[PDB]
């Protein structure tokens, strides 16, 4: 999961 | 927004909708190139493709379960490019590589014509 | 095998799913989460959640055009995994990571259930 | 396009  | 992302999901949901094409899983039409058929599920088509994109958005074709293609088109070139459709994979080989390029005109698959034409020019 | 890959084929698919969706172009089912309704694709949802493949892969479900989910599943958590099965992006948010993760362990989405485990451990 |  990532800051997009 | 505030979202957070899942970097894999889209290559996930991909790898799941060949497996469902792999299992005959909800597909809904049959294209013939030819003498040979294959069968596919319309939105993966329509997500890849302008020509298909354009075909089930028409009132009458969306209902079609059988699409044939141009005779001229050639079915090695279109399993290819179903195959690159459902796995980001093309099998580009100096054997194929003019008939892939021309069934991608065809599709309108914009990407796809772009590598080949790359690959062409290189040769030359 | 000798193939090459399109690096962004896999987002940009899932970029025109979500373009039909919002069209209302192809989609075949609706799920029902108590009043509220939601229009989707069979094959998206599948690809998503292990509980929507069991149901579409059962020979006389398969062939439903409306699902009814249990009636303790919040509409606004199904809503915000909707918008993640077709964009990769989950908006998580303290108002709604428990009805969240409760919708995705009822969904079987194992990736969300295991972000949303691991914010409420660092509120913790 | 990349080497996979
Ligand atoms: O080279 C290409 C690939 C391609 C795919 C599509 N697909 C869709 N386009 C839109 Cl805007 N919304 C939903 C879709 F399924 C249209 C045109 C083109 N041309
Ligand atoms: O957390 C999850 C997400 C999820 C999706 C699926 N989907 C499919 N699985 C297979 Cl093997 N082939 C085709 C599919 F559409 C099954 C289980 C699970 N569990
Ligand atoms: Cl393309
Ligand atoms: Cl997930």
């Amino acid at each position: 999961w990532v800051i997009p | 927004d505030s979202c957070i992302q899942f970097t894999r999901h889209a290559s996930d949901v991909l790898l799941n909708l060949n497996r469902l094409r792999s299992r005959d899983i909800l597909t809904d039409v049959v294209i013939v190139v030819s003498r040979e058929q294959f069968r596919a599920h319309k939105t993966v088509l329509m997500a890849c493709s302008g020509l298909f994109y354009s075909i089930f958005t028409d009132q009458l074709k969306c209902n079609l379960s059988v699409i044939n293609l141009d005779p001229e088109i050639n079915p090695e070139g279109f399993c290819i490019l179903l195959d690159f459709m459902y796995t980001s994979r093309l099998n580009l080989r100096e054997g194929n590589i003019m008939a892939v390029m021309a069934t991608a005109m065809y599709l309108q698959m914009e990407h796809v014509v772009d590598t080949c034409r790359k690959f062409i020019k290189a040769s030359e």
